[PDB]
């Protein structure tokens, strides 16, 4: 009743000592409880008029004081730290208060005299205690403990402003509050919007009161947003702790995991759906960069956990569920969506390396925001993004970096193949401008790569196989994007992870398989040998590059006639890692004979695509260099295609595009081609070399 | 363009609906949005066919779309019901959809199913037939479904029973629209706004005033009257009682419940007054057709009745004393509906040739009665014994003036039963109905 007044909260046994002699009282205070809740449970009250309803309430609210006082009580007793006999009695007290009040309360509720706005009141009475008790239980800290060595204020600790004290009977009373919670919350949206100001709802059941004023209460009494997501990250975290344990009071993770999961789904319904603009307010005041940072390491602890588990996985799904509301919700400042995005680790303005693999929601969440970033600019036909421009510049360079390496990275340190879809996704949305810069930028990665073709021969590329599979894609497409990218990365990133064990990459037919053999047999943990421009049809050679890319590849940013050059000196990569690694008696492991396949693959493909440069036309037109082993390799492809006419065409054409004077090309073309047995001895000489 | 659209439809006309198809037809319809919105009635037969069908197609793989397009379904149904709200709120002559129609859509749009007829679906198909119209496209419908699923995720919280939850997500967040619209407030205006309902609701608002209770449908002439308006008022009560399915009177707020209690109220003096004028047709004397039509009205009348009753009982923003006070006011009409009914005779109607309690209580059983009679008093008796155990227990252990005739009235319970002592001879009407009863079995 004196915490009625003014909703002063507070609890006696906030010394050890206290908590002791509240300990020492259990026995009788279960007798009582018990025999009033049996009493209530025996036909009485049956009218709840004014007088006897504001009794009744009365009686309920006293067992659900007294059962925060005993959980509050165990939580200094615990901080300080028959002794399972007093635990016994405690947990008692606390079940049936709970239980007295939720009685009184469904009395309330249904009865014909008085059931509605006293049932709506009772709750606000009841949530407030409860959330009141839940505040000041978790800011209980040993040391206020022993400073203190009797009421428990929580306005003194708010006006003054590890969080222990969290257990078991913390879970029970914040599962009833998250429950009294939700329904004001609905009572609040079923109101049509605006409706209206007015002052805190007052703490009487008989008291008519707005939805409202009974929520605006309840976060007068106590912050709200920060209440819920302390016991969510509480609650969470000594989930986890207990599956140590396991690994290695309840011990069910799960009970933790569940009210946990019960908090993110109040707030993003409760709330972040909410259209109440007073709620909506609220939300974006509460939001800090504190509480980003925790969401941000809750994400990371769940990405980063490698076990889905059970009510892990509902967790999960509903974790991301509240990312991905944040993310979409506009209470999310920048500043707090840059904030998040820092402390996942994949800020889009940071420095040092890009994260290839980015953890599950660590990067479904940064997609969404980059993509929602990318339609608002679209939306109103703003520039490019910026910060999504430098994901891709910094990727780039983590890589140029990694092939400049060329040392094979683990699945944990290798681009996922949803992150390369969704930068792909990024990469479209930029106007030509972007897209542009983004290929010039590729042409000379690779032309620097080629630069030392000593240390190329020598390394793994599994990377500068990851980044000629991005320059392929885009050269296929680099104007309309597909409809499986879209589909592909909806699927992945923005959806629901539940908790579907498969991404979605058009893997390779050849490298993939001989991996699986090679690899673990349970199933293939992650895909490390994918594709990402679908197992398309065999088109005819020509027409492969998209008409733009062509254009783009002969303009002054690209200087084509030299990239011909690396494309056909990188062939020798990782040419010599088997003569290595055998005269160091080891074995070429499994990824890297699975990379080395790969890679011939991939510019295998591109040199095809790519069209003869002038140069290298030139070339075929005297043979009198080495034309080393990959090099006649190259020139007997092109042989055999100019042996074609179509392709005559299609290279003349491309050579007249190239800039090369039109008659030139005639001409070469004519030697090169060797009609009949020129031809044939011409093929004659090169392999007699 | 418009062809391909009438096409998946026709298609699906014929052998149900083709999900394949279907991620076509929200395209459509998310797209011409703002043209079904605002258009010239030169196309309204074209556009509401178009809507109609459409709204029925997409309750017809309710429970199977799929989950990715799921979305794309609920934008194009917020559009859907954003043009059927419209029009029941203006009704337009060029409209080819009838109110009630539109009403069971928006309720189907809202519910586990359609209900539109076949026959109706051919006549919506002939008035589409009309054509009074004013790879790439993967392409385009994908990155449609896209800017969608990125702007705004599901929520999708609250294999054969995979059907029940794609239906439940359909219909919860129909149900959303519609509240969106505020369409549950502009369905009661709608329902408050029936042509035959206006004056019924007039008649029982001049009751309120404590005037008797005075039932029209009296007059042999009257009563003739009334069997011509029986079909009509038919149409009437289904068409509300089908609108108040759906959460129409969620916020139950003084407010708004008064205007709940006063539909309420209205089908009940309605359906009383339709059992006065069988009473008198069967004492004072296509037909057979017309006593189901007045059959159907009375249970209709009963159903809203009990509807509004347990809405107000438990709702958070009513119940209690207004719940009290609601059963009270049906009570006090049911009473007097019995009373009417069983004091008329030949002679009385043939001197008439408007009744009021008071009337006859000044002036001072058998005939009249009859099954109708007998359902207007059972609900009347469960309402008497709902009031006079309320008043047991408020006088625990043994333990003003009349209750007014107002939902927020406030009253002891000694008064509510005051109130309905006052207006009939209680002890006098349930006897008379026994007795009368009792014969009529024998």
């Amino acid at each position: 009743q004196d915490a009625v007044l003014a909703n002063s909260f507070f609890i006696m046994p906030a010394t050890v000592a206290d908590a002791t002699a509240v300990r020492n009282g259990f026995h009788s205070l279960v007798i009582d409880v018990t025999m009033a809740l049996d009493t209530l449970s025996l036909p009485v009250l049956e009218p709840l008029n004014p007088s006897r309803l504001q009794d009744v309430t009365v009686l309920s609210l006293s067992c659900l004081y007294a059962g925060v006082s005993v959980a509050t009580c165990m939580a200094i007793l615990h901080v300080g730290s028959k002794e399972d006999d007093y635990e016994s009695d405690a947990a008692t007290i606390v079940q049936k208060c709970l239980e007295i009040y939720d009685m009184i309360g469904q009395a309330i509720s249904s009865s014909r005299r008085a059931g509605g706005e006293h049932y709506q009141n009772f709750q606000l009475l009841g949530a407030w205690c409860l959330l009141n008790s839940l505040f000041l239980i978790l800011n209980l800290s040993p040391t206020a403990l022993a400073d203190k060595g009797a009421a428990l204020r929580v306005r003194d600790i708010l006006s003054r402003t590890g969080h222990q004290g969290f257990g078991v009977l913390s879970v029970i009373l914040a599962n009833h509050a998250i429950k009294l919670l939700t329904s004001l919350f609905q009572d609040l949206q079923v109101e049509a919007l605006h409706k209206g100001d007015g002052p805190p709802a007052a703490l009487s059941i008989m008291a008519q009161s707005t939805s409202i004023q009974r929520i605006q209460r309840l976060i007068d009494s106590v912050p709200l947003m920060n209440l819920l997501l302390t016991l969510l990250s509480t609650s969470y975290r000594k989930a986890c702790v207990l599956q140590r344990q396991r690994k290695g009071s309840r011990k069910d993770p799960e009970l933790f995991l569940g009210l946990a999961s019960n908090i993110l789904n109040f707030i993003t319904s409760s709330m972040l759906n909410s259209r109440n603009n007073f709620i909506r307010n609220y939300l974006s005041v509460s939001l800090s960069e504190h509480h980003m940072a925790t969401l941000a390491s809750i994400i990371k602890e769940v990405d980063k956990d490698g076990l889905k588990g059970s009510s892990d996985e509902e967790f999960a799904a509903a974790l991301y569920h509240f990312n991905h509301s944040l993310v979409t919700s506009d209470l999310q400042s920048p500043n707090l969506q840059n904030t998040l995005l820092q402390q996942l680790g994949v800020a889009p303005f940071s420095e040092g390396p890009w994260p290839l693999y980015i953890h599950p929601q660590s990067l479904s969440v940064l997609s969404r925001l980059l993509l929602i970033w990318q339609h608002k600019a679209s939306a109103q036909g703003d520039p490019d993004v910026p910060e999504c421009l430098k994901v891709w510049d910094r990727f780039l360079s983590t890589m140029k970096q990694n092939a400049l390496q060329g040392v094979v990275p683990s699945e944990t340190e290798d681009l996922n193949v949803e992150h390369l879809q969704m930068l792909l996704l990024i990469f479209h949305n930029f106007t030509e401008t972007g897209r542009r810069a983004i290929l010039s930028l590729f042409v000379q990665i690779i032309q620097e790569l080629s630069v030392n073709m000593d240390a190329q021969m020598r390394f793994v590329p599994l990377i500068l196989a990851r980044l000629l599979l991005i320059f392929d894609y885009l050269l296929h497409q680099y104007s309309k994007a597909p409809v499986y990218l879209f589909e592909q990365v909806q699927h992945n990133l923005l959806s629901p992870p539940f908790g579907a064990t498969t991404p979605l990459y058009h893997g390779f037919k050849e490298v993939e398989e001989n991996w699986s053999k090679h690899f673990s047999s349970d199933a293939v943990p992650h895909p490390r040998f994918y594709c990402v421009l679908s197992p398309e049809a065999s088109e005819d050679d020509l027409n492969r590059l998209d008409s733009v890319a062509c254009d783009v590849l002969f303009s002054k940013l690209v200087k084509y006639d030299e990239l011909y050059a690396a494309l056909t000196a990188l062939l020798a990569a990782g040419s010599q890692l088997d003569t290595v690694r055998r005269k160091e008696n080891k074995n070429v492991t499994a990824l890297e004979a699975c990379a080395l396949q790969y890679y011939f693959l991939i510019l295998w493909r591109i040199l095809g695509i790519l069209p003869p440069s002038k140069t290298y036309i030139n070339q075929l037109s005297m043979n009198s260099p080495e034309m080393s082993e990959c090099d006649i390799l190259h020139t007997l492809r092109w042989s055999s295609r100019l042996r074609i006419s179509s392709y005559v065409n299609w290279i003349k054409d491309h050579l007249i595009k190239q800039g090369m004077k039109a008659e030139h090309a005639s001409s070469l073309l004519e030697l090169a081609s060797t009609t009949k047995c020129s031809s044939v001895k011409y093929d004659v000489e090169i392999v007699e070399e | 363009g418009w062809e391909v659209a009438v096409r998946p439809l026709l298609s699906a006309s014929y052998s149900a609906f083709e999900m394949k198809e279907l991620p076509q037809l929200v395209a459509s319809v998310i797209e011409s949005e703002s043209e079904i919105l605002h258009h010239e009635k030169q196309y309204e037969p074209f556009y509401s066919s178009f809507v109609a069908l459409s709204t029925h197609y997409i309750t017809t793989v309710c429970s199977l779309i799929p989950r990715n397009q799921l979305q794309s379904v609920a934008a194009a149904c917020k559009v859907l019901i954003e043009f059927s709200l419209l029009r029941l709120e203006n009704p337009d002559e060029a409209c080819a959809v009838s109110q009630k129609h539109l009403i069971l859509l928006i309720k189907g749009l809202c519910t586990g199913c359609s209900r539109l007829d076949r026959t109706e679906i051919i006549t919506f198909t002939a008035m589409m037939k009309s054509a009074k119209l004013p790879p790439e496209l993967r392409q385009k419908e994908v990155q449609m479904n896209f800017l969608n699923q990125l702007t705004s995720v599901f929520n999708p919280r609250t294999d054969q029973a995979s059907a029940i939850k794609t239906k439940n997500v359909f219909i919860a967040q129909n149900v959303a629209s519609l509240q969106e619209l505020g369409g549950s407030e502009k369905l009661l205006r709608v329902c408050l706004n029936l042509p035959y309902f206006l004056r019924y609701i007039n008649r029982f608002q001049d009751a309120v005033l404590a005037n008797s209770f005075f039932i029209m449908p009296a007059t042999v002439a009257d009563a003739t009257a009334v069997r011509n308006g029986f079909h009509s008022l038919v149409i009437d009560v289904t068409m509300a009682l089908d609108t108040l399915s759906l959460p129409v009177l969620e916020p139950l707020n003084p407010s708004r419940l008064q205007d709940v209690t006063v539909l309420s109220l209205s089908c009940l003096y309605a359906g009383v007054s339709v059992a006065t004028c069988m009473a008198i047709l069967h004492v004072g004397s296509k037909e057979d057709d017309y006593e189901s039509d007045a059959a159907t009205i009375v249970q209709k009348c009963l159903e809203i009745y009990d509807m509004i009753g347990q809405a107000i009982s438990s709702s958070r923003r009513a119940g209690g004393e207004h719940y009290q006070n609601f059963q009270l006011l049906g009570a006090w009409c049911l009473l007097n509906s019995l009373f009417l009914i069983l004091n008329l005779s030949p002679t009385a109607l043939a001197d008439k040739g408007a009744l009021r309690v008071r009337d006859i209580l000044s002036r001072t059983g058998h005939q009249g009665f009859g099954v109708l009679s007998v359902i207007l008093a059972n609900h009347a008796i469960k309402l008497l014994t709902s009031l006079f155990q309320d008043l047991q227990v408020e006088a625990l252990h043994k333990g003003g003036p009349p209750a007014a005739l107002s939902i927020m009235a406030q009253s002891t319970s000694i008064q509510r039963i005051q109130r309905l002592i006052d207006s009939v001879p209680l002890m006098n009407l349930l006897l008379t109905l026994l007795s009368t009863s009792y014969r009529k079995a024998c």
